[PDB]
């Protein structure tokens, strides 16, 4: 929870993971910039679901070790639409989240758990244009893997039968275009009837929460 | 009180037979408390109330004005929460509500299992996890919804649930309280449960569920000595009378005049809210937490027979007199008209006059100079450079509620003049000048946009002002007013 | 269409996988519109309806102010006094006397003392009435100031009137009852009975 | 609104206006909303319609008052209308974004006449019964057509 | 700014389905959201990532260059900065030049 | 916002009993006329125009950048009705330009350079505001306000306990001032003194 | 229903009371509907209500009480409602 | 960064719009500087400003 709150308040002020000493308050950090402090109890709570009683005047240790307590190490809403954001508008096309951590998992040897810290701490050093290259993209989480290493302490071919496969792909969606086939109105009609699926289990849970089971049986 | 005399209000005392019996010594206790309250009032303050069926217009709404009134920190329930309703119980605060007294109002549906657990859990959570903190004194449960014409062999859907409403989850709220009592080691702080009682069951017919409901509650009686709650909850039954309703024409109130004819005593809302509030004095809170209390509050209508029947004639009597006089009187009309022809009666119709909007520009009225010199300083005459004086001579506005004219209707008196209405009805383009002919007749005045239809002036507010309301003001986003 | 089969055979692709899985849940869909169905074949519409939840912490609103609203009821007799809107006979003027009572610290004497004092009686025979009936208020809210607030019905009680005119129209009004004029009363009449 | 309260009060407590002699808030915004730049202007447009009618309107909205404010004693915050004999003055106060304070203080215009000559008054009082009369003339004739 | 490459973007109907490509859930939501009809979206059951196929008939923004013919303007000295003058590195990000 | 403007100044000399601006130049010279009323924002549409529209190749007029200055609503005023060659001084106050109007309206006749005066505020509504004051946390969340059982008309509460934000809205006001002394000559009305 | 006091009535009681009481009322309705439909005013069904004699006496017996007590407002409804040609009222007071 | 920036979902400071008014640049004087508590009157007067 201390490498998760020190992202997010190191990447809302715009500056290094150094830069923000941990022993200092949100309220301190902000100096009389309110409207930014509003920002941060608003982060924190979609992040970690509750706060402590007034979290402005925590200094961050001390917040980390409350979040800590009730915290799963799973990253939540608000980290993981700022970790979309970075790949999705700093990464080189075609360079996925899921394409960044298959390289972490390749290169470096990283589970979910620490891809999941490379990514944070990818998060406070964001580069500020669009890298160009796939190269410049392994290049910056190379970087990065090394940078989480200090901060955690730890130590550290069938593309061408991939190749058809694609072709193979291609081929049947202009065929089926040809056909005016619609390959995905099953799955279509399938996600309508879940969702009136779960609307009705609803109406039928609430009559057992109001007359009970041995009621409606 | 004459020996040999029952009074109109009485409490009662079990007889070991079983029977609930006029006790002249109880009823003494609770009538002197009546007195008491009538010349010094009562005081409620540091009671913890809560009260179900509390409306606008009913017994409920009578009963929580007083315990206001007497510092009573109170939670209201409406099933019809709204802004009309909000803003209803905010009056009342603020007419009534005393030093000490607070008042909470709260959406709930008595009707479901869950809104009654989570009301309780709600009043007794502490404030640290978004409840009230508080432990109730008083739970008033008056909550109910009406059954007519529905006999034996129509009991279904409705009344099942009215039923629900008026017994099964009144029984749950005590519950709930009970639970949330003995869940704290609460011993020594009852809550007075004040049950809504009927003096007649299955008596008229036609009530659903009515009687079955009210009659069950009569359990509780015994259920206070043969349980664990006896310590949590005291039973202090009220067997409510005959009550006029808001004090209107009534198919009940037609007949109260008769019905009193016979010796007997029906009661307004605040004469029942009294005599409901007598039993919160803190004489009868004491006599409740000794033994369950029993108050006959029926105006000794006990004691006329044949209930029905007789409530029954009166009705008929009063509508036969009023439909054969109607009838007599159309009739004798009508024969007057062919004798006399429509000639007679052209000489009888007077001439109405239907107000046409004359909308002003409100100049300030100049008074006469003896009585404007009197307001400022005699010295103040060629005192000041009125060249150096600043004055407004005009001014306008465009905003949510029109004009600075409609504005300041809306504003001061929160509804417009015919004059405030024409000129919205204007502004939004729902009504526009005509002058030639409108469809081979001559017309002028407004006419609706659309349609091209004439309107008059007294028609603008029935036709429009709802429309004029729902789109003006504070209101959801319209995109046609802002590019989409 | 053949083509596409055999492109779809070597891709491992399961054309049918969605409508598969629709027609599943389909199957499941009934099964519950089924049991909510007899559910409301056993229970009826008003109940199944009926028992819906309205409770919900945040719509709490919460009225505690009272020591603004004794100021406003003051300003709002006061004034009604001066435009002859309230007389020295109606008995909401005892009422509101009540209420402002009722709320009385040591803020509400010093505003009535302010508003009552700095009342000119020589304006007309409504300024000298707000200015005594002002005078006895601020009287009886310094003997009440720490005294327990009071529920006190000061109304006029009423009973039930059916009239019938001429042509058949039936009225309903309340009047004053004979012998009854206030609660004091009421209490005697029902110790009485009949 | 609390600042504003705080401020208003601090006004009166240190020009020693009378102990149970607060101002009587208006709040138009409740009705209007927040204009942002023609905040004041609609705010001024009341206070001249408040003096001319002596009718104080109500914060309608005022549903419960925020405990805080009963320390500031020199602020009455009513829910409803009242109808007064007569307003003398009354202050406009307005706060925008980057320390834009403002007060307008509004006085009823009967004073103004006290400055003047009996036969001026008169003079004035014919002049605007004469304009006054021509407005509504045009008014009407331009709004209907 | 480069005023002989003026950056604009020009709104065309796409004639023919895209292939598809990756992106968020809120992202591919946010798609679903505008494009209703002519967008699916679909979860894809390893990642928890979705895919997003624009269909034909949805709208694009293309990006088009425009060459303007103001190429000169009266600026502050180049090298002119905030900083030199003493003003903080958190003031100059805050605010307007 | 320049139309809210035009409306509200022609209603505003209606108000005055001016029918034609132009007997303002029987009582007063041409340069002593003024108008000192301004805005927050300003033509925001003009800006989207400018900023969004121009960008998406929209077709928009070439004068587009004119209409979005603060200081054109009042050109337009002088351009269509009044014709002074009196003060011209627009104020950008925020919220509080109404207030900051009317100062510089009084000193700007205080100080011999107009006798009458043009005076108030003006802001529209519109997507890209609405957006920034809820990232600013400066309006009332109409979700939350949801939450909580409140209806439009209620969400707009001053001073209340659950206040929570501000309501947004659009429009102008304008007022005429001018020296009493020629107030008086010119037998116009008198609302109030400033 | 035992061992159930009044915190304790639930969706068991809930529905003892409805087996017990509304589904009574419920089935004389019925028979009453059936007669008159075919005009059947002169052969009443006598209906043997199992009354108590103790209500909320013993206390644990969940809505017991309730429904028992409840059938005793047949007594009077047979008099106020149009369903005394099809029905009539017999309460056994059922002994231990 | 408010009509522009913000429509194609680039990150731009949540209080943008107060940087943009025309009276902010006093602000900040008044802010960083001078803590007068004196008039504040800014004029938009186009290229006679
Ligand atoms: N489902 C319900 N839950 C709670 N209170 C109810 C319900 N239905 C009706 N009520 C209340 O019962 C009261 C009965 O009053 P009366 O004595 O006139 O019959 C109503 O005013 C109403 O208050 P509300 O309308 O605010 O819900
Ligand atoms: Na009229
Ligand atoms: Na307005
Ligand atoms: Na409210
Ligand atoms: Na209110
Ligand atoms: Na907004
Ligand atoms: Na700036």
């Amino acid at each position: 929870a201390s490498l998760l709150l020190h992202v997010l308040v190191a990447h809302k002020l715009k500056k290094s993971l150094d830069s923000i000493p941990m022993s200092k308050t949100i309220k301190d950090l902000v100096g009389g910039k309110s409207t930014v402090q509003n920002e941060i109890l608003g982060d924190l709570g979609k992040e970690f679901g509750t706060t402590p009683e007034k979290p402005e005047e925590t200094p961050l240790e001390e917040l980390a070790e409350t979040f800590q307590d009730t915290f799963s190490g799973a990253l939540g809403k608000q980290s993981s639409s700022l970790l979309s954001r970075l790949i999705s508008s700093k990464m080189p096309g075609g360079f996925t989240i899921t394409v960044a951590r298959k390289y972490l998992q390749t290169r470096w040897g990283l589970p979910s758990g620490r891809q999941d810290g490379v990514l944070l701490v990818a998060l406070s050093n964001e580069p500020a244009a669009r890298l160009g290259s796939e190269a410049d993209a392994k290049a910056f989480l190379d970087s990065m893997a090394q940078k989480y290493a200090s901060i955690v302490g730890v130590d550290l071919l069938e593309e061408i039968t991939k190749d058809h496969k694609v072709l193979a792909r291609q081929q049947l969606q202009v065929l089926a275009r040809y056909l005016k086939m619609d390959l995905d109105n099953g799955e279509r009609k399938f996600l309508k009837e879940k969702d009136t699926v779960a609307e009705l289990q609803a109406q039928l849970d609430y009559l057992n929460a109001e007359l009970g089971e041995f009621f409606v049986n | 009180i004459p020996r040999e005399t029952i009074p109109f209000l009485h409490l009662r005392k079990k007889t070991p037979a079983g029977d609930w019996k006029y006790d002249r010594q109880l009823s003494s206790l609770f009538l002197d408390g009546l007195e008491k309250a009538a010349f010094n009032g009562v005081t409620f303050k540091d009671k913890y109330v809560l009260i179900t069926g509390a409306g606008k217009g009913s017994i409920g709404a009578e009963v929580l004005q007083g315990l206001l009134q007497g510092g009573a920190k109170v939670v209201v329930t409406t099933s019809r929460f709204s802004k009309q309703v909000t803003d209803y119980y905010q009056s009342i605060y603020a007419k009534y509500g005393a030093k000490g007294s607070t008042l909470i109002v709260v959406p709930f549906n008595q009707g479901s299992k869950q809104d009654v657990e989570a009301l309780i859990e709600f009043i007794y959570d502490t404030e640290k996890n978004g409840g009230l903190g508080w432990d109730l004194d008083a739970i008033i449960p008056f909550a109910a919804i009406p059954e007519q014409g529905i006999e034996l062999e129509h009991i279904d859907s409705k009344s099942e649930f009215a039923h629900r409403i008026m017994l099964t989850n009144i029984l749950r709220m005590m519950g709930c309280v009970k639970k949330q009592k003995s869940a704290r080691g609460i011993e020594t702080r009852p809550a007075q449960v004040i049950l809504p009682m009927s003096p007649n069951h299955g008596t008229f017919g036609g009530d659903g569920m009515y009687s079955e409901s009210k009659l069950s509650l009569e359990t509780l009686f015994n259920r206070w000595h043969s349980e664990s709650w006896a310590n949590q909850l005291t039973v202090c039954g009220a067997i409510i009378g005959w009550t006029r309703g808001t004090g209107l024409m009534s198919a009940n109130n037609i007949i109260a005049e008769g019905i009193e004819k016979m010796g007997v005593r029906t009661f307004s809302q605040k004469e029942m809210a009294f005599n409901l509030l007598g039993l919160l004095t803190p004489e009868v809170v004491e006599l409740c937490q000794k033994s369950p209390v029993m108050a006959d509050l029926n105006g000794g209508l006990q004691f006329v027979p044949e209930l029905k029947e007789f409530t029954a004639k009166l009705r008929k009597e009063l509508v036969e007199t009023s439909e054969v006089r109607k009838a007599v009187s159309i009739e004798t009309a009508l024969e007057h008209k062919v004798v006399n022809g429509n000639s007679a009666d052209a000489a009888y119709a007077q001439v109405e006059i239907q107000p046409r909007a004359n909308i002003q520009l409100d100049f300030p009225e100049l008074k006469p100079y003896k009585q404007v010199k009197q307001i400022a300083p005699a010295e103040l005459e060629g005192l000041l450079d009125l060249e150096r004086v600043i004055v407004v001579t005009g001014f306008a506005e465009v905003g949510p509620w029109g004009s600075a004219r409609t504005r300041w209707e809306m504003e001061a008196f929160g509804e417009f003049s015919l004059e405030g209405c024409v000129e919205m009805a204007w502004i939004m383009g729902f009504i526009s000048y005509h002058n030639g002919n409108l469809k081979g007749r001559p017309y002028t005045g407004w006419v609706d946009s659309k349609t091209k239809e004439p309107v008059d002036d007294k028609d603008v507010k029935a036709k429009y002002e709802t429309s004029i309301l729902e789109h003006s003001g504070i209101r959801l986003i319209e995109p046609e007013l802002f590019n989409g | 269409r053949q083509q596409l089969q055999v492109l779809a055979r070597y891709l491992k692709m399961d054309l049918d996988n969605g409508e598969r899985k629709f027609l599943k849940e389909k199957d499941t869909v009934a099964e519950l519109q089924a049991q909510l169905d007899y559910l409301n074949a056993e229970l009826g519409e008003f109940f199944v309806n009926g028992v819906a939840t309205s409770f919900s912490r945040k719509k709490a609103r919460t009225f505690d102010s009272s020591w603004n609203w004794a100021k406003q009821s003051l300003l709002s007799l006061y004034f009604e006094i001066i435009h002859g809107v309230l007389k020295n006979v109606d008995r909401e003027v005892v009422s509101e006397a009540i209420n402002i009572m009722n709320r009385s610290n040591d803020a509400l004497i010093k505003f009535m003392e302010y508003h009552i004092s700095n009342t000119d009686e020589t304006k007309g025979e409504n300024y000298q009435l707000v200015k005594t009936l002002g005078e006895q208020l601020i009287e009886n809210c310094k003997q009440v100031l720490d005294v327990d607030p009071v529920y006190k019905d000061v109304a006029k009680p009423t009973g039930p009137k059916t009239a019938i005119d001429k042509n058949g129209n039936i009225t309903y009004s309340e009047e004053p009852r004979e012998k009854v004029r206030k609660l004091s009363q009421y209490v005697q009449e029902m110790a009485l009975g009949g | 609104d609390k600042n504003e309260s705080a401020t208003i009060n601090e006004m009166m407590k240190h020009l020693g206006r009378s102990e149970g002699n607060p101002v009587i808030g208006v709040f138009q915004k409740f009705l209007t909303g927040h204009p942002k730049g023609a905040a004041g202007a609609w705010m001024m447009n009341g206070a001249l319609q408040i003096l001319n009618s002596g009718i104080i309107p109500g914060n309608r909205n005022a549903d419960n008052v925020d405990k805080i404010l009963e320390q500031f004693e020199y602020v009455l915050y009513p829910s409803k209308t009242l109808k007064t004999d007569g307003v003398r003055a009354v202050s406009i106060t307005s706060f925008g974004f980057g320390q834009k304070g403002g007060q307008a203080i509004v006085v009823h215009p009967d004073y103004l006449y006290g400055a003047i000559t009996e036969d001026r008054y008169n003079e004035y009082v014919a002049k605007v019964s004469a304009r006054e009369k021509s407005a509504y003339k045009f008014f009407h004739n331009g709004m209907i057509y | 700014y480069n005023p002989e490459k003026k950056e604009m973007i020009q709104e065309v109907i796409v004639e023919e389905d895209l292939e598809p490509f990756e992106a968020s859930k809120e992202t591919a939501e946010q798609f679903k959201h505008q494009h209703g009809d002519k967008v699916d979206i679909f979860e894809i059951p390893e990642t928890g990532e979705y895919s997003v196929k624009l269909l034909k008939g949805a709208t694009l923004y293309i990006p088009k260059a425009l060459r303007f013919d103001r190429l000169v303007a009266g600026q502050i000295p180049t090298g002119w900065n905030a900083k030199t003058y003493g003003i903080s590195d958190d003031i100059i990000s805050q605010v307007d030049p | 916002i320049t139309l809210f403007v035009l409306v509200s100044v022609v209603e505003a000399f209606i108000a005055s009993g001016i029918t034609d601006p132009y007997e303002m130049y029987k009582y007063v010279h041409v340069s002593e006329v003024g108008n000192c009323s301004g805005s927050g924002m300003g033509g925001v549409s003009a800006l989207r125009g400018m900023f969004k529209d121009r960008f998406k190749d929209e077709p928009v007029q070439n004068d587009i950048l004119q209409e979005s200055f603060i200081n054109t609503m009042s050109a337009w005023v002088n351009m269509l009705l009044i014709s002074s060659s009196g003060p011209i001084k627009t104020p950008v106050g925020a919220c509080a330009t109404s207030v900051e109007s009317v100062d510089i309206g009084v000193e700007t006749i205080l100080s011999g350079k107009a006798r009458i005066c043009i005076v108030g505020g003006y802001d529209d509504f519109q997507e890209e505001g609405s957006f920034e004051f809820g990232n600013m946390k400066a309006t009332s969340n109409t979700l939350e306000e949801f939450e909580h059982g409140r209806t439009p008309a209620e969400m707009s509460r001053p001073a209340t306990t659950t206040r929570n934000g501000f309501m947004e809205a659009q429009g102008a006001g304008i007022q005429i001032i001018m020296q009493a002394d020629l107030a008086l000559k010119m037998g116009v009305p008198i609302y109030g003194i400033v």
